[PDB]
């Protein structure tokens, strides 16, 4: 497990996790707020 | 005698196995094949003997269960509507399903899955660890699962309750007879499958057709040729 | 409580981190989870809270379905929330955030008791010192154990084993509830009386789901 | 496929000639390989009661070759109007 | 002699080596200290010849890597079948294949990309696919989405089995070196079971499943009204009234009366007029004959039963008088060197992909395949580029074998030694013929451009001024048009419609029509020959001069992949065989770009189009006979006359193509400074950036370094090839979808 945990601790795995998290956050924001351009409320 | 023995194949095998007719053209009983430690590959003499005897027992059960309903339906023993062909019982719904059963075929399939998964997984755990199933409490009948040195022949108060084979000579005779009838059953089940595919009828019907018309009803005429 | 104990499969080799000390330790871990002691105690706490909520929810579902079969005007366990908020004085939105508000305190206390054992029973919460102190990892005791049958070690151990076994059975019950409600669209007690009415025919193979029918022949 | 049919007769004659060939020279058996001819060689596979080298792989290979030669000759004659 | 040799559990299945990234090599085993280490970790990852010197472990790694690639391919195929099962209009396409476009990709509406879900027809919205999977499934008898779902599930199961097989045959039961070295057994089993048995199984599927479903589909009945394939399999009545020879029931096969099977095993050449594809019975008899031929070929090599040929004996026996030791040491080379086998496999596989592209643009072996111009163009271009990449990698891995696995002790007077012994003459003659071909083709093009711009249309090398007609190609076309007349009397028609004859059209669109070859065709064919000749020159110069040269006599000690030998001897940059492959990659790109441009223009001008009562109206009006003789014609009448759909695709479903088009141009530009520049400039810029990060104490512990010269060349060629291929892909697909 700790060998597997250090494998997930490697740079490409945490990079993939960050990319998935950021892409999902931005996609859900754009879906639930369709076409945001002007900062108004 | 030796049934089609091939030379340069008895170099790696002596006479210990029941049949051991020396027939090994391709070569799979060589200890050089899959040599090392651990589980390894599935081509090893221990697993080969175990799978051969298990295939033999299953094919013997299948040959008996494919012969008995048709023969007993030709007589007055079992009723005729329960004497359907072995492929029409529900094993292949394109071939036929016996609708007059006490349960749905998938319900029987699930009951079979639970029961035979229990049986075969206990068998596998005893194959990997000999005598291990006699230690963990099952129902109080753990002593029935003592096993033996050979995984193929566990024995005990249930598998050998008749206690046949007290000495070595008749035990070797029984093992040789079991493997001979089992190999005959492999051939029998092979023929049953081929006859079912290319005739669409029961094996006893094919036997009666060959007996009544030897030249007019055989493999050549069943393929359309003359 | 170890060594020659019944495992999840006879003849299996138990893991090194599963020595049988924990309740329900059958040596079942193909994926080698709970190897680290901190992850082991996290897994024990997670299993305990999932078990407790599983038996609570399954008991509520069974009680409501039994009363509905007997004649009480109770809806099915599925889509009960719709009629619940229809008859609730409290609307949705406020209800879930209210539940989160009175849940965050207990969850924070549980998490910081799991990370720091005995730190909750320091008089910080309304001057409570003897109470709110975890006797074990996922077994707080104190105010949560008013009657003291857990003082005996043997009684505590057998109660832990019974609790974890009934909790795992409750996970299986909840999974079965979801599966055969998606398959039959009926109450679990309705499925039970259908199975005890015609056991040889009414089963998982006759609902039109689970086992698919394509040729019908 | 008919018994006594000319196609079956010619292909059976070809298969029998191929089988009787390697029994005495001509065709490359296990014990006769060489580059252009027949040269002495080992056995490896037991002949199972067969004199010289005429084991099961020999009869299998030569029966396959005989069946192939027979069907080729039969279809070539059928293409040009013969049997 | 031949037997299974397997070691039990040589490698433990643990995750301890997943934590340490660099573990296969001792250089990366010490951990990282600079950023190039990371690139090295992603460079020598699958260079198993450098990790260990033991051939057995290398062979085991190769076996497991092949199992992993097969699992990846099966996962991809299962995903294709799943996309056809759920996010597709295959059932709607089966009703009217000539009016609904094939679509199997549906996007999520997120940021306005839902406009990519175009109106393909049949009440569906999605991306118009050009892979031709719809035609393949129609050829396979697939009717409902349930069959596609089952195929996807089976493909996922087989991919899991392949991954388990890789894990098992590496970690649990690893085959020994003697198991891999049984080349005779490998060849026999591959020719008999991998190819012969597969061809027989596919022929049986075609005969028992694909032929009746395709016949009923061509009859015009509803796909739902068509009986399921198992109904054809079991009950013989439907296959009997669909094909009377099935009423005999396997009698004509064993009684040698194979002519009775002539109804469903046919030899009608050409295309089926109902669907514009190859006849399914012809494909069934084809795969049956292929299976029989490969079954015959699989019993050639002696393995364990005396009879059969020996590869070493065959190689050693073929020795001529002008070649010394004829094929002597090649058996030991190909049984010990993985890279020589890789070179041979890649060369033959790339050539096979080229034959595949040519022979399925020529004969469309799928129902309603020729009507979809976009599918045919995409398939041709894709197989073309895969073949070109594979034949480049052939020279690459041949050079790798020459650097690493070549032994002069086993090669004294053999064929390889004599090729090395006259490599200078080989390269000089190849250079001369490359120069001559480039002159007498491209100078002809420049001559045409000049005399067109000089107002001399009578001085051109065109179809009207100076006829350099392809007399050999025209004669071969006329001979193959008359192949069924005299030399193949049992063929009902010609083997293809490209030689001549009538015009086959489906749905008002031209499926296949005769192709005329003129002066422009001769010019582009000789241009292609010149480009292939130059690429061969580059790759052969890389292979033969990989070990030594008069310029550098110890190039073998420098390895296969080194940047240079310094600025000595005037400069020795890009002297390695790897750099030769890197240079030849661009030449392969240019060659295949010109080839696919010729293909697209030729089918758009002289093959594809619509059929009216007056005649055949092509897409571009047949300008190839008058505009393809000049570079300005390719600029204007092919690159500017087309590509208007790509730039005007905005606001439609094709717009992403145009977007990709622009992005492709970007990538094609972004490669150039990796191709230009060097390393010292970027290293000094990185030093300045290191100073900037050190001022703020944010300098990384891993020292950032510029990319290596070999690494920079690889990045440049990869981005250049990606940009060019994506540019051609976007332009081709947008042009062929908007007007096709
Ligand atoms: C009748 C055809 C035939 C013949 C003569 C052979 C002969 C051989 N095979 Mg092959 N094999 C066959 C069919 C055949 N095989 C099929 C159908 C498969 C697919 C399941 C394989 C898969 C296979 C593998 C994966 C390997 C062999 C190997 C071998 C060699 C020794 C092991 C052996 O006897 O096979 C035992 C294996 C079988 C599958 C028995 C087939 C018996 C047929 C069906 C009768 C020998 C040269 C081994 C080898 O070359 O080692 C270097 C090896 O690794 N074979
Ligand atoms: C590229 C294909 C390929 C090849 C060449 C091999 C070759 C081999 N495997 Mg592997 N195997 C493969 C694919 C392959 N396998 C796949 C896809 C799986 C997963 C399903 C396995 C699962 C597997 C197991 C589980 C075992 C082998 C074993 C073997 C050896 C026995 C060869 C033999 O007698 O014939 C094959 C023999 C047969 C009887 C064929 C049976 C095929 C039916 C259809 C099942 C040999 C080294 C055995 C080994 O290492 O022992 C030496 C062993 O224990 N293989
Ligand atoms: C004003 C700043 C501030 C903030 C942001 C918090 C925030 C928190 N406190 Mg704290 N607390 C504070 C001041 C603060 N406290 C002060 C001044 C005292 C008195 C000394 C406490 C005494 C206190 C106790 C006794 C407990 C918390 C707990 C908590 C948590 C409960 C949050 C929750 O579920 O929502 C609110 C509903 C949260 C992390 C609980 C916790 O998780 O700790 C274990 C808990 O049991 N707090
Ligand atoms: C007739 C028997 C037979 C068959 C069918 C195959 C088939 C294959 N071999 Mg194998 N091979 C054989 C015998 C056979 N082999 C023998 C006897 C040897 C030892 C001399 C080898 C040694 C060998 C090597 C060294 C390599 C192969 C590889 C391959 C694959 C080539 C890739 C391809 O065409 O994709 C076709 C793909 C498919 C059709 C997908 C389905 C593949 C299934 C799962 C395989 C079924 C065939 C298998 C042999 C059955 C026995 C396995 C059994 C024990 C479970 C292919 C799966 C390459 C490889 O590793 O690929 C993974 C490779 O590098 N072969
Ligand atoms: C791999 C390819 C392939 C396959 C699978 C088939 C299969 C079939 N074809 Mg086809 N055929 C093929 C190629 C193929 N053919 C080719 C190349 C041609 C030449 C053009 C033909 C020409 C042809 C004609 C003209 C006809 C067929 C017919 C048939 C069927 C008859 C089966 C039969 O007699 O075979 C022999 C099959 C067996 C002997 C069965 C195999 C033995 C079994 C599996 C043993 C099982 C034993 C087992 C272990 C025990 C039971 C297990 C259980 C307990 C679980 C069958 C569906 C006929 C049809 O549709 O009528 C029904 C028909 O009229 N075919
Ligand atoms: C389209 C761009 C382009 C062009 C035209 C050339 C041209 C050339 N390169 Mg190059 N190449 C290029 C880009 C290009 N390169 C790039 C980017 C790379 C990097 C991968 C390479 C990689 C490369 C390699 C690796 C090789 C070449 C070779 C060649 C020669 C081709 C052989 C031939 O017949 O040339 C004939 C000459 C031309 C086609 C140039 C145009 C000639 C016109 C028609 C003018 C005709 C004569 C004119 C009338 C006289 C002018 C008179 C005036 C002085 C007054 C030639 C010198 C090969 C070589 O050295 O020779 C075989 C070789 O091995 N090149
Ligand atoms: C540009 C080259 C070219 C191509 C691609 C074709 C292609 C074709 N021609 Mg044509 N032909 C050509 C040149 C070509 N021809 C020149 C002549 C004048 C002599 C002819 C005369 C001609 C006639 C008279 C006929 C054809 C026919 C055909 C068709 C089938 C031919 C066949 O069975 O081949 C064999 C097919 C194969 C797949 C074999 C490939 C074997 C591979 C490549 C390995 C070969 C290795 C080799 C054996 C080793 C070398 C041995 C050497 C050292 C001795 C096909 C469309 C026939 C037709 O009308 O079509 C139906 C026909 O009747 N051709
Ligand atoms: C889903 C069901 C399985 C959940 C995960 C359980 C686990 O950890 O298994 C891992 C087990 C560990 O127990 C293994 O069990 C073995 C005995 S037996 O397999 O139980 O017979 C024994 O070697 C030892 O206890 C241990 O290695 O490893 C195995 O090899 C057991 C089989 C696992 C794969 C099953 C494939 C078929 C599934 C059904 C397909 C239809
Ligand atoms: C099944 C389950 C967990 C299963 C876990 C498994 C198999 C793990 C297996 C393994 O880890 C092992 C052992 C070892 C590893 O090496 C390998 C894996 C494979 C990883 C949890 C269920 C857990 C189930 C829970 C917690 C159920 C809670 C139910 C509640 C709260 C009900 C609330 C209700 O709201 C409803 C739903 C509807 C309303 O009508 C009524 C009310 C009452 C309102
Ligand atoms: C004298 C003697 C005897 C006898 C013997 C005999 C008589 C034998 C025979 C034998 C034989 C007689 C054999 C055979 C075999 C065969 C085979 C083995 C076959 C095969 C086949 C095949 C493989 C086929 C194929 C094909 C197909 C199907 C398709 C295509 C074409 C072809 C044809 C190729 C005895 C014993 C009594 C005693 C002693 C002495
Ligand atoms: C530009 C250039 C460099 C400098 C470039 C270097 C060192 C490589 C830089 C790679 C970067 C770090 C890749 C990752 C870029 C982004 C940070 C990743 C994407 C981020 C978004 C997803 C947010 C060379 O080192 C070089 C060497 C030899 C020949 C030509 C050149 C060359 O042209
Ligand atoms: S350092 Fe660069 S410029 Fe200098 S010889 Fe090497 S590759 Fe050429």
């Amino acid at each position: 497990m700790k060998d597997f945990t250090t494998y997930l601790s490697t740079a490409p795995v945490v990079g993939l996790g960050w990319a998935i998290f950021t892409s999902g956050l931005l996609i859900e924001i754009n879906r639930f707020f369709p076409d945001p351009l002007v900062f108004s409320f | 005698l030796y049934v089609g023995s091939d030379a340069a194949a008895l170099k790696y095998l002596d006479g210990t196995l029941p049949g051991d007719y020396g027939f090994d053209p391709l070569g799979l009983l060589d200890p050089t094949v899959s040599n090392g430690q651990g589980a390894g590959g599935f081509v090893n003499p221990r697993w080969l003997q175990y799978s051969e005897v298990i295939h033999a027992r299953w094919a013997m059960l299948g040959a008996a269960g494919c012969i008995a309903p048709e023969i007993l339906g030709k007589a007055g023993v079992i009723p005729a509507e329960t004497a359907v062909d072995w492929f029409r019982t529900g094993v292949i719904p394109p071939a036929g399903v016996y609708k007059d059963f006490w349960a749905d075929p998938f319900t029987l399939f699930f009951i079979e899955v639970v029961a035979i998964q229990f049986a075969e997984l206990k068998r596998l755990q005893d194959y990997k660890n000999p005598g291990s199933q006699s230690r963990q409490y099952f129902l109080g009948l753990e002593g029935l699962f003592k096993g033996s040195d050979n995984p193929a022949y566990p024995g005990g108060p249930f598998f050998n309750f008749a206690n046949f084979g007290k000495t070595e000579a008749e035990m070797k005779k029984l093992k040789l007879n079991e493997i001979k009838n089992g190999r005959l059953a492999m051939l029998a089940m092979f023929g049953y499958g081929a006859q079912a595919v290319i005739t669409g009828d029961g094996p006893f019907d094919n036997l009666l057709a060959h007996l009544a018309d030897p030249t007019g009803a055989n493999l050549i005429t069943n393929l359309g040729g003359k | 409580a170890g060594a020659d104990r019944p495992l999840w499969s006879p003849g299996s080799q138990p893991p090194a981190w599963l020595d049988g000390s924990l309740a329900g330790d059958y040596g079942f871990d193909p994926l080698h989870l709970s190897e680290e002691p901190e992850m082991r105690k996290w897994m024990v706490q997670a299993e305990l809270v999932h078990a407790r909520w599983a038996m609570l929810g399954v008991a509520g579902i069974l009680f409501t379905s039994i009363a509905a079969k007997n004649g009480a005007p109770f809806p099915d366990w599925y889509d009960a929330g719709k009629e619940a908020i229809k008859t609730s004085p409290a609307p949705l939105g406020s209800l879930i955030f209210t539940e989160l508000l009175l849940f965050g305190w207990v969850e924070t206390k549980r998490l910081y008791d799991l990370r720091n054992p005995g730190s909750q029973g320091d008089g910080s919460f309304l001057g409570i010192t003897d109470g709110l102190k975890g006797k074990e990892n996922g077994y707080p005791g104190g105010l949560f154990d008013p009657m003291g049958m857990s003082k005996n070690e043997a009684s505590f151990k057998e109660a832990k084993v019974k609790e974890i076994k009934n909790g795992r059975l409750a996970m299986l019950a909840f999974v079965g509830f979801i599966a055969q409600h998606h398959a039959t669209h009926k109450s679990p007690i309705d499925n039970l009386v259908d199975h005890v009415a015609d056991p040889f025919h009414v089963t998982f193979a006759t609902n039109g789901v689970s086992v698919p029918h394509f040729t019908e022949f | 496929g008919f018994i006594g049919s000319p196609t079956n007769l010619i292909m059976v004659a070809s298969t029998g000639a191929c089988l009787f060939a390697s029994r005495f020279g001509l065709a490359p058996s296990v014990r006769k390989v060489a580059q252009p001819l027949k040269l002495a060689d080992r056995e490896v596979i037991q002949t199972t009661g067969d004199p010289a080298g005429f084991t099961a792989t020999d009869v299998l290979a030569m029966g396959a070759a005989g069946h192939a030669i027979g069907v080729g000759i039969v279809l070539g004659l059928k293409g040009i109007g013969q049997l | 002699k031949v037997k299974i040799a397997v070691d039990r559990n040589p490698v433990e299945t643990n995750f301890e080596k997943w934590a340490k990234p660099g573990h296969f090599s001792r250089a990366l085993a010490k951990g990282p200290n600079t950023t190039t280490w990371i690139w090295n970790l992603h460079a020598d990852a699958h260079d198993f010849d450098n990790h260990t010197s033991d051939l057995e472990e290398i062979s085991r790694k190769v076996f497991s890597a092949h199992f992993g690639q097969l699992g990846i391919i099966l996962i991809w195929l299962s995903g294709m079948y799943f996309h056809g099962a759920r996010f597709s209009n295959y059932e709607g396409w089966l009703s009217d294949p000539t009016h609904i476009k094939p679509s199997a990709q549906v996007v999520w509406p997120i940021v306005g990309q839902e406009i990519l879900n175009g109106d393909v027809g049949g009440g569906f919205q999605g991306i118009q696919i050009t892979s031709g999977f719809f035609q393949l499934w129609r050829a396979s008898g697939i009717t409902s989405e349930l069959q596609l779902y089952s195929t996807a599930i089976g493909g996922l199961v087989l991919a899991a089995a392949c991954f388990f097989a890789g894990w098992f045959h590496y970690h649990k039961a690893a085959p020994k070196l003697e198991w891999f070295q049984n080349v005779e057994s490998m060849l026999n089993h591959h020719l008999a079971g991998l190819l012969g048995l597969g061809s027989l199984a596919w022929a049986g599927h075609q005969i028992h499943v694909s032929l009746p479903v395709n016949k009923l589909l061509d009859a015009g009945v509803d796909p739902k009204e068509i009986p399921l394939p198992h109904e054809f399999l079991l009950n013989q009545s439907i296959i009997a009234d669909l094909y009377p020879s099935f009423s005999k029931g396997l009698a004509p096969f064993f009684t040698l009366n194979w002519a009775e099977y002539s109804d469903f095993l046919t030899f009608k050449g050409g295309l089926n007029p109902v669907t514009g594809g190859l006849w399914l019975s012809d494909t069934a008899h084809h795969h049956l004959a292929i299976a029989v031929l490969f079954l015959v070929a699989g019993h050639q090599y002696r393995t364990n039963w005396g009879i059969g040929h020996s590869i070493k004996d065959i190689l050693e026996s073929h020795k001529g008088p002008f070649t010394g030791n004829g094929h002597a040491g090649l058996y030991e080379i190909l049984t010990t060197s993985w890279h020589a086998q890789l070179a041979i496999n890649l060369a033959l596989f790339g050539s096979l992909s080229i034959i595949v592209a040519h022979h399925m643009y020529a004969m469309p072996p799928y129902p309603y395949l020729a009507t979809d111009y976009g599918t045919q163009l995409s398939l041709f271009t894709h197989h073309m580029w895969i073949g070109g990449f594979c034949v480049v990698g052939a020279g690459a891995h041949a050079a790798i074998f020459m650097v690493r696995d070549y032994d002069p002790t086993n090669n004294y007077n053999n064929l390889l030694d004599r090729v090395i012994r006259h490599r200078d003459a080989i390269i000089s003659h190849l250079n001369w013929v490359s120069i001559f071909l480039g002159f007498h083709s491209f100078g002809l093009y420049i001559h045409n451009d000049t005399m067109s711009a000089l107002g001399r249309p009578q001085d051109m090398f065109s179809d009207t001024a100076i006829q350099l007609q392809p007399v050999f190609a025209q004669w071969i076309q006329n001979t193959h048009f008359t192949a069924p007349q005299l030399t193949a009397p049992n063929a009902l028609a010609a083997t293809s419609l490209t030689w001549g004859g009538d015009v086959v059209a489906v749905g008002g669109k031209v499926a296949m029509m005769p192709i005329a070859l003129g002066t422009s065709d001769f010019l582009v064919h000789h241009i292609h020959a010149f480009t292939i000749h130059v690429t061969v020159l580059i790759l052969l110069k890389g292979v033969l001069f990989a070990r030594s040269s008069r310029l550098i006599p110890d190039k073998a000690n420098l390895g296969f992949r080194f940047p240079c030998d310094g600025p000595g001897r005037g400069g020795t940059c890009q002297v390695s065989a790897w750099d030769h492959v890197f240079l030849g990659l661009f030449w392969m790109y240019n060659s295949l770009s010109i080839v696919i441009f010729h293909f697209s223009w030729k089918m758009q001008s002289d093959v594809w189009g619509t059929v009216t009562d007056s005649g055949v109206s092509h897409i571009t009006g047949g300008n190839f006979a008058q505009s393809a003789n000049t570079i300005n014609g390719w600029l204007r009448d092919f690159l500017w006359a087309q590509s208007s759909q790509v730039i005007q695709s905005y606001g439609s479903a094709l717009s992403a193509y145009g977007l990709m088009f622009l992005g492709a141009h970007f990538v094609w530009a972004f490669s150039l400074m990796f191709l230009f520049s060097g390393r010292g400039y970027w290293q000094e810029l990185i030093e300045s950036i290191v100073w900037a990060h050190n001022k703020l104490r944010v300098a990384p512990s891993i020292q950032p370094r510029a990319l290596s010269i070999t690494q920079g060349r690889a990045v440049g060629v990869a981005h250049y090839l990606l940009g060019g291929i994506a540019t051609t892909w976007s332009f081709f697909l947008a042009r062929i979808i908007a007007v096709g």
